[PDB]
């Protein structure tokens, strides 16, 4: 899972790049 | 008024206070964006009033060191290959680098992929660079926008005007008694939720001991356990209501820092605002003309817009010298059934439903200690009813409210509550109503497209789809290209992808306008949510690309065509329209301008002693005001005997009003109007100055 | 004087009229507001304000 | 009408409601009754009813700029908690339906009352007081349903053709009703070249002449059209015996229709013509297809081709720049050009590519809203973006905002979005400014008398003659000599007048005297009346609201003042 | 020729301005009639009847200022203009 | 579950009528609206000319011979004539003139089961010298049926395809306006507009499509016993 | 050639078309929206109208041992499908102690009122807590807002709630023409209908037809 959050419900998402640190 | 209201409250950059510059002191200068802000404070983000430019927004990735300067992270590139390790520069530290954007193709070492770069270069400066003076690289494409504006999909899409309106606008939406997240959503919401405080999170991992409504019970590891409250139905600050609901099943197995409460406006630990709603993009017959909006009656009856708004209202019995009020059940002259809801103690029971001017506290103060009227003793004398030493001053519900009495609450001093100095006990009243959406009310989408609801359909008039669903929301044509933002069709033909779900063709291979779409999005369920985050999502190749495949209908057919157009029924006549029209889905938010906080008349009232007009506000059903231009457009007309009425019986003579009000009631003519009294005020002030005003007739002799 | 007492620099205005003992007529406006007499234009001004109106001579009741 | 929440209607009229309640005897005293109407008993609706049945009252929507910003309307009762304004009154009170609201004032007296029912009540002041067009007319989605169902389209459904041979001709219809069956059985398209005989509907000017002789032509005669039956169905609107359009009802053309009718009818015939419009305009508008889909927003085919070219022009330039041959400034000046002539091309081929049926263009090309420019922007290049100062950037940006900005282009872009909103709103309250002081000066200036009865007048320039033949039609008449009347007779070059002293002018009239062949007339204007107090009504001119001569008592100072200032807020600068 | 008039709009106010000196004098011509009309519901019961009561035939629940416009389009009234 | 009656009133001209019908179950407007005007326009039966055959012409772009009025003007007027006739079968009616002056439509001489219901309509203005001979084939049927789907049915020298209006009706429109029953005041009220030919009256036209239109509804109220209460 | 017309019916177990032909055409849009227009407004149903939690006294709190508070039971309640055959209010009880789901099955109705869907969802219980609730079935057509119980003036524990009466779901139709040039021009009306499991398809296409030819035998008559 590559967000950070223990349980959320996940989003399929239109990402072309991979962010480097988290907000 | 929601969550994210508050936690923009709490990220503001104000100018504006005690130790800065005024706002009339401040040049235009001062006021507009600079080119260093660029990830400290957000450009789009502003309040749309007099105070532009004036309040701004922290930006996302920003964050504030000790001296007081704002910094932001970047990562460096040593040699045209970028590092993980990222430092924080400030606005002037930043200005003697080179700073290189986020959409820089990159390799997998960290390598440079083309010969020049584009950069950020001093201050305002734009420029190609060969790709070793590159030093800094941006950490997220979207590193210049606030948390506001974060959320709106195909945000590089639209203007700055309508982007502005749309940021601006959510945090005014008022929570609903259900949420939904939005079908089309940036990756902002979970974080955003989660931190702006409204949903409970677990503080350990443990075990779901028991579920209540009024609270969770966690088991730890340890051994310990923690029971979280959940507090339901607060009046928030701004008369909305906070309502927090258990979303764990029971018995499960919880992770530390995982949501376990669902707030206000969240759904599943995420910022959802709105609905979603099936809208169909055309004029229809003039009643969606000029902005307003045409509902479908499904919305009322399913209660998709209901809202619960909680007031409460609060009097107190505070001494005077001529004695000590008290708020006690009997009232002299009201009858039995009207007092029927009070009980023994003088407050209203709880859950009595309550119509405007009933009374909700009934207090007396003593009255003011005159001589019994002489014809009032007769009067009274007849019947045998003293008017005693206390006159009636009971709290008394205000017009246009409704709802049931959810809870009354009070101070006293044997209690030993705090009180303020010299009153003895305060009591408020909690009334909360439910509102379902009606004409009037304000709805908005997110790209800053406002909109009154003009009138609403019943269920079998909406132009309806070739498998009889009907739509739900008709957004007229005209205000999408005159507003210069399309984030909204765009976000509307996602919205129908994302409801009917679909399936690439990759059997044959992947086909080359999704050689890019990531390999989670080749093939998507029903109603699944994506994600498309601000200057980096769906491109419009892939869109285009995604409305081929859309899962075919439960009966079997396919609805959309590959533009995104439908064929609709319409509902009074029962042709189909000459045309596709576009319909999908759109995220819809129930705004804070509800018709019945602003609807005020007011046809006579309570006056003020001193300035002798018509008392203001919009809470004692206030007179409105009638300023200068109007009487500037009365001249024009010509119409002498309106702008007279109007400056004199309407407003300043006693005598006037007193006048009219008896005639009108008396059904005779009303007075024509003549000399204000006022006039013979001027006279007696300039007689007053030794200054002699005289009045000449025709003839000229004096009157 | 009516007028101009409004705009600004009341008292000199009102010095300069009350030693010379001028009487401003009403026409215009911005005075007649002042006073709070009906404004002379339109529905206002004497050849309209002042009317009677018969039943005709003609017009014989049942 | 006006639509008025009976919630607030009970609430404005309540004393009337009283005198009725205690009338009917409900109430067994007025104070008693007054307390019925506290509670909103189910008795007092059916007497509320009553009481404003033939009530006026006054709308009014802040800032008020103009005179025609406060008007009266016959109240009707509807439920929920808004009020409700006929469609066409947004021009004039210059209100959208996003969150407006409105101020309802009640005319008391029998004097307001009146005046309120005859001097401004809507269906009375069609024109606006300004300039002689009309404010309250079809404006923004009946301009588009009253242009689809004009447009001819060449090749459609049913589409008259002529037989040659053996085949019959088929396309020609007895009666506008027997083409209205043949389009409901759906062998017509609703706007294709048919040839009807028309009987209800009077032939145009041209037709009249030869077909009936310049007898005449009455209602029951039959001749010939050759329309579209779209066109017929519009022509059905306009009062009876108005002579027969047949034409695109572009916007121009439906303003022209419309002042023409203000000149030559009864008010009522105008207030009436104008409400069909709107409903049959509405009605069209939704069976007219104007939608906005990814798929209609076209990206221009050879915009890849047109920024390699420029883009290597400008770099040219910045090579320029490193000779130093240019100043910096001057590489400026240089840039601003290079990118100003490049956007120029991307929306000319922008123009080029887009069909005629593309709702885009349509809406706004019919002139329904909209403006060209910001089609292009929508689907070419967004252009140069200026600064906070207002100097332009020498950075182009290059993406439509169909396609999207980079980071980059959106933020340098914000700059003047932002300063635009700050300035708009500084551009409305100076404008207010301007209007008080207008307001102050002519305070005076009333219509006294009738006329004074001078010789003398400005001079105007009719037409300036063209040196190489005949005249030309100045391009501003219609603003310098029309309601003008003439000051004195207009003699021509040979001995007979062609307008006479005193006769007001008019465009059948300025015809007239333009055919003659004068050029100049002296008009008798307000520059030099010869009155005490304001000026006379015979040489102020006809009026603007009404269309004729200016009544003697009208505030025409007060009315110029609201004129000059209230255009105000969209005046622009783009030295002096 | 035109469409029938309703509420309000009847009678037309062309026709309205045809027996009118100027727009503005069928105001007043207008709202002193109706206020007699007003004032003959007063003075009827009891007092001197100076007065005539309306002329054109009263339809039910009319306001006086109706009754008044209906018959200055009948030509039973006439006004003598101000000084 | 009950609900108040409704009465249709007749405002009267020489063959138009406006009806009004009040007051309505909310949103029943344009339930019955839409409808009835479909069966007024669509339903009743009738009869009309459907094919022409003139003496002198060769082809159709010519005019015949000593005649004022053009073939597609002969035709426009023929589709004009008003006719009834009780019989399936297309009948067959013939129409000569001779001489100067008008020929008008009482000037057919019509075999049995055909009725000209005006005979002061003129077809044609004929110059002087010269005889005319134009035969008609009438026929029953229903709505509005276009020439060109009858075209030509075979092969003919002389044959003309002529528009059939098989209609008693002539034009219907209709519109709902909101009449205050009580104090909700959504109650609907549908006017309609009918306008016919001469052979029929509005008054009955409305009933002959009510009639047509309750045996149509008939069937769905055949499935089951479900009442619904006056 | 005149055939009268009648309607052929085709079979699923919640949802059923039909097929109208022939008819005149242009003539088959209309009919079926009429059809459609009737179905989606006018049939006779059944609702709940008032609901009784015991231990509550408004709809803006909860209950102990509940996993939802009493808006959120209401919200599920609003999804019961219940078919009554008397004719006025009648009532229904729910009671349940103990841990456990609650669904909507558990109602011990009168004699003559039915739950269709018995295996719904209402709440969750606690072992703390044990719900007890009494609802009033009053049989109507169309929407109508809870408001009017309070106009009633009933007790303090009363809570009023929506209704819709509406047994429909969903009603769509299709038109088949045939264009041909000789006299076999006619329309094919295919409609479809879709309810609540409260009444079949044809049953509520019997009812739109008893309303239609009610509301048409006064407007069929000669002036
Ligand atoms: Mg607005
Ligand atoms: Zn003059």
């Amino acid at each position: 899972s590559n967000n950070s959050v223990p349980g959320a419900p996940n989003r399929v998402s239109f990402a072309k790049l991979r962010e480097p640190l988290e907000v | 008024n929601n969550p994210l209201s508050g936690l923009t409250h709490k990220r503001r950059l104000s100018a504006l206070g005690p130790g800065g510059l005024s706002r009339e002191r401040a040049g235009l200068e001062v006021r507009d964006v600079h080119p260093s802000h660029y990830g400290r404070m957000c450009p789009i983000e502003t309040p749309e009033g007099p105070n532009i430019g004036l309040i701004g927004s922290l930006s996302v990735y920003a964050r504030v060191n000790p001296f007081g300067f704002i910094e932001t992270p970047y990562r460096k590139v040593v040699d045209g290959v970028v590092s993980d390790e990222i430092v924080y520069l400030t606005a002037d530290e930043e200005d003697r680098h080179v700073v290189a954007q986020a959409n820089s193709p990159i390799d997998a070492d960290g390598r440079f992929v083309e010969p020049r770069v584009l950069v950020r270069r001093k201050a305002g400066e734009v420029e190609y660079v060969p790709s070793s003076e590159v030093d800094y690289m941006d950490v997220s494409p979207r590193q210049m926008v606030s948390v506001a504006t974060a959320m709106i999909p195909f945000l590089e899409h639209d203007d700055a005007n309508r982007a502005l309106m749309g940021a601006n606008m959510q945090r005014q939406a008022v929570p609903l008694v259900r949420s939904e997240a939005p079908l089309v959503g940036t990756g902002m919401e979970l974080r955003a939720a989660i931190d702006a405080g409204d949903v409970v999170v677990a503080e350990e991992s443990g075990v779901i001991e028991e579920v209540s409504a009024d609270y969770i019970t966690v088991m730890h590891d340890n051994g310990t356990r923690r029971t979280y409250r959940m507090r339901k139905f607060a009046r928030s600050n701004h008369g909305t209501c906070a309502n927090q609901c258990p979303i764990v099943d029971a018995g499960d197995r919880v992770e530390a820092g995982q949501v376990i409460a669902d707030g206000p406006c969240t759904d599943d630990g995420e910022m959802a605002l709105g609905k979603n709603l099936l809208v169909a993009i055309m004029p229809w017959e003039g009643h969606n003309y000029e902005d307003a909006i045409i509902l479908s009656n499904r919305l009322v009856e399913e209660d998709v817009l209901t809202s619960i708004h909680i007031e409460e209202h609060e009097i107190d019995a505070r001494d005077t010298k001529l004695g000590a009020e008290e708020i006690t059940r009997d009232i002299p002259n009201i009858s039995d059934e009207v007092l029927a809801d009070l009980d023994e103690r003088g407050i209203v029971r709880i859950g009595a439903e309550v119509r405007d001017g009933d009374i909700l506290v009934g207090k007396v103060t003593p009255k003011g200690e005159t001589e019994l009227t002489p014809e009032e003793r007769l009067l009274r004398a007849i019947f045998g009813e003293k008017a005693r030493e206390v006159r009636d001053t009971s709290l008394k519900v205000p017009h246009g409210e409704s709802g049931k009495v959810i809870g009354i609450r009070v101070f006293s001093r044997e209690d030993e509550d705090e009180l303020p100095a010299g009153v003895n006990e305060l009591v408020r009243v909690y009334v909360a109503q439910k509102r379902k959406i009606s004409d009037g009310d304000k709805l908005a989408g997110r790209h800053g497209n406002k909109g009154v609801i003009g009138k609403i359909l019943p269920v079998e008039d909406m132009p309806f789809l070739a498998d009889g669903t009907p739509v739900d929301i008709i957004l007229n044509t005209h205000g999408v290209p005159r507003r210069m933002n399309i984030g909204q069709i765009l976000e509307t033909h996602l919205g129908w992808c994302a409801h009917s779900g679909w399936k690439v063709d990759a059997a044959k291979g992947v086909p080359d306008w999704a050689a890019r779409l990531p390999d989670e999005l080749l093939e998507a369920q029903p109603n699944a949510i994506v994600s498309t985050p601000v200057f980096d999502g769906a491109q419009e190749a892939e869109l285009q690309g995604l409305l081929s495949c859309t899962l075919p209908n439960r009966d079997g057919d396919v609805l959309v065509d590959a533009d995104g157009k439908a064929m609709l029924f319409d509902g009074r006549s029962g042709e189909p329209f000459p045309y596709p029209v576009t319909v999908g889905y759109m995220y819809i938010m129930k705004l804070h301008h509800l018709v019945d906080d602003k609807i005020h008349a007011r046809s006579t009232g309570p006056y003020s002693m001193i300035t002798q007009q018509p008392l203001g506000g919009k809470a004692q059903f206030g007179g409105q005001r009638f300023g200068e231009m109007e009487c500037w457009a009365m001249q024009a007309y010509g119409a002498a005997y309106t702008l007279q009425e109007l400056l004199t019986i309407k407003s300043d003579d006693t005598v006037g009003r007193v006048k009219v009000y008896e005639a009108i009631v008396k059904g005779e003519n009303i007075p024509e109007p003549g000399i204000p009294e006022s006039f013979k005020v001027l006279l007696k002030e300039l007689q007053s100055l030794c200054l002699n005003v005289e009045v000449l007739s025709s003839d000229g002799a004096a009157i | 004087w009516l007028s101009a007492a409004s705009f600004q620099e009341t008292t000199r205005v009102l010095t300069d009229a009350a030693i010379n003992c001028r009487s401003d007529k009403l026409n215009g406006l911005k005075e007649n507001v002042i006073i709070g007499k009906l404004i002379p234009a339109g529905t206002g001004i004497n050849r309209y304000r002042n009317i009677a109106v018969q039943p005709t001579e003609e017009a014989r009741a049942a | 009408q006006c639509g008025l929440p009976k919630l607030m209607a009970l609430e404005l009229f309540k004393p009337f409601v009283m005198k009725r309640l205690v009338d009917l005897n409900h109430a067994q005293n007025i104070k008693s009754a007054k307390r019925m109407v506290e509670r909103q008993r189910p008795q007092v609706w059916d007497v509320l009813e009553e009481v404003i049945a033939e009530h006026p009252v006054l709308l009014n929507r802040a800032p008020t700029l103009h005179r025609l910003g406060i008007q009266a309307f016959e109240p009707m009762l509807v439920e929920g908690k808004a009020i409700q304004l006929h469609p066409l009154v947004c021009e004039a009170f210059n209100a959208d339906f996003d969150g407006d609201q409105m101020a309802v004032h009640l005319p008391l007296s029998a004097e307001a009352q009146a005046e309120a029912r005859i001097l401004m009540l809507s269906s009375n002041n069609i024109l606006s007081p300004a300039s002689g067009r009309p404010l309250a007319m079809p404006r923004l989605d009946m301009v588009t349903g009253l242009y689809y169902l004009t447009t001819e389209v060449p090749g459609d459904t049913g589409e008259y053709q002529p037989a040659s041979g053996d085949h019959p001709e088929t396309g020609v219809y007895s009666s506008p009703a027997e083409a209205i069956m043949a389009a409901d059985r759906g062998v017509l398209s609703v706007r294709a070249k048919i040839k009807v005989r028309l009987t209800q509907l009077r032939p145009p000017v041209e037709i009249e002449a030869e077909l009936f002789g310049h007898s005449g032509w009455q209602p029951g005669d039959a001749w010939m059209a050759e329309t579209t039956l779209g066109r017929v169905m519009f022509n059905e609107l306009l009062p009876l015996g108005y002579p027969f359009v047949n034409k695109q009802m572009h916007k121009k053309v439906q303003a022209a229709i419309i002042n023409d009718l203000a000149e030559r009818y009864p008010m009522i015939v105008v207030a009436q013509t104008v409400d069909k419009l709107k409903d049959a305009g509405f009605y069209w508008a939704t069976r007219s297809g104007v939608t906005v889909s990814m798929a209609d927003v076209l990206v221009p085919p050879r915009k890849k081709e047109i920024l390699d070219h420029y883009e290597e022009r400008a770099d040219k330039v910045e090579k320029q720049f490193q000779r130093g041959a240019l100043n910096h400034d001057e590489r400026n000046e240089a840039l601003v050009e290079i990118w100003k002539e490049a956007t120029d091309e991307v929306g000319q081929a922008l123009r080029e590519h887009y069909p005629d049926d593309n709702p885009i263009i349509t809406i706004v090309d019919s002139g329904a809203t909209g403006n060209f420019t910001q089609t292009r922007t929508l689907a070419g290049m967004k252009g140069l973006v200026t600064n906070p100062k207002g100097e332009f950037i020498p950075r182009p940006v290059k993406s439509s905002f169909r396609e999207g900005l980079t980071v980059l282009e959106y933020f340098i872009n914000t700059h003047g979005a932002r300063k635009g909103l700050a300035d708009t709103a500084l551009r409305t309250a100076d404008s207010g400014y301007l209007t008080r002081r207008l307001v102050d000066v002519s305070q005076d200036v009333i219509v006294r008398e009738h006329d004074c009865q001078t010789e003398r007048g400005i001079v105007v320039e009719l037409a300036e003659r063209a040196p190489d033949g005949t005249l030309i039609r100045d391009p501003y008449i219609e603003t310098s000599a029309y309601a003008r009347t003439l000051g004195t007779d207009a003699v021509d070059e040979a001995g007979n007048v062609i307008v006479e002293r005193g006769q007001d002018l008019g465009d059948p009239e300025i015809d007239a005297l333009l055919a003659a062949g004068i050029t100049q007339v002296k008009v008798r204007s307000v520059l030099t009346c010869a009155t005490s107090t304001g000026v006379c009504a015979t040489c102020y001119g006809r009026s603007m609201a009404t269309g004729k001569l200016v009544d003697i008592g009208e505030a025409v100072g007060i009315v110029a003042a609201q004129s000059i200032g209230e255009p105000g807020t969209q005046l622009t600068m783009r030295d002096i | 020729g035109y469409d029938t008039p309703l509420g309000i709009t009847n009678p037309p106010i062309d026709e309205l301005l045809d027996r009118v000196s100027s727009k503005y004098a069928l105001v007043i011509y207008a709202a002193k009639r109706a206020r007699q009309i007003n004032d003959y519901y007063n003075q009827l019961g009891e007092g001197i009847l100076e007065y005539v009561g309306p002329l054109v035939e009263p339809g039910l629940q009319e306001k006086p200022l109706s009754i008044a416009l209906r018959e200055i389009h009948a030509d039973l009234l006439e006004h003598t203009e101000g000084e | 579950l009950s609900q108040r009656p409704t009465l249709s009133e007749d405002v009267l001209t020489d063959n138009r009528s406006q009806f009004v019908i009040e007051p309505l179950e909310p949103g029943f407007g344009y339930t019955l609206g839409n409808s009835l005007r479909r069966t007024l326009l669509s339903s009743i039966p009738g009869a009309a000319v459907t094919s022409i055959r003139i003496d002198g012409v060769l082809h159709e772009f010519t005019t015949v011979p000593g005649v004022k009025e053009d073939v597609t003007e002969i035709i426009l007027n023929l589709k004009s004539l008003v006719v009834s006739s009780e019989e399936d079968e297309p009948v067959t009616m013939y129409l000569r003139k001779q001489g100067p002056g008008e020929v008008t439509a009482g000037d057919i001489v019509p075999p049995a089961g055909v009725t000209v219901h005006n005979p002061g309509m003129h077809i044609a203005t004929l110059n002087d010298k010269g005889k005319l001979e134009v035969e008609l084939v009438v026929e029953r049927g229903r709505g509005y049926v276009p020439a060109v789907q009858n075209r030509a049915s075979g092969a003919e020298i002389g044959r003309i395809p002529v528009d059939s209006i098989y209609s008693p009706v002539l034009k219907v429109t209709y519109k709902v306006d909101a009449t205050r029953v009580e104090q909700r005041t959504d109650f609907d009220k549908l006017i309609l507009d009918v306008e016919t030919k001469n052979s029929i009256s509005p008054r009955d036209a409305l009933a002959s499509a009510g009639k047509t239109l309750v045996e149509l509804f008939g069937l769905a109220r055949e499935l089951n016993v479900e009442a619904e209460g006056i």
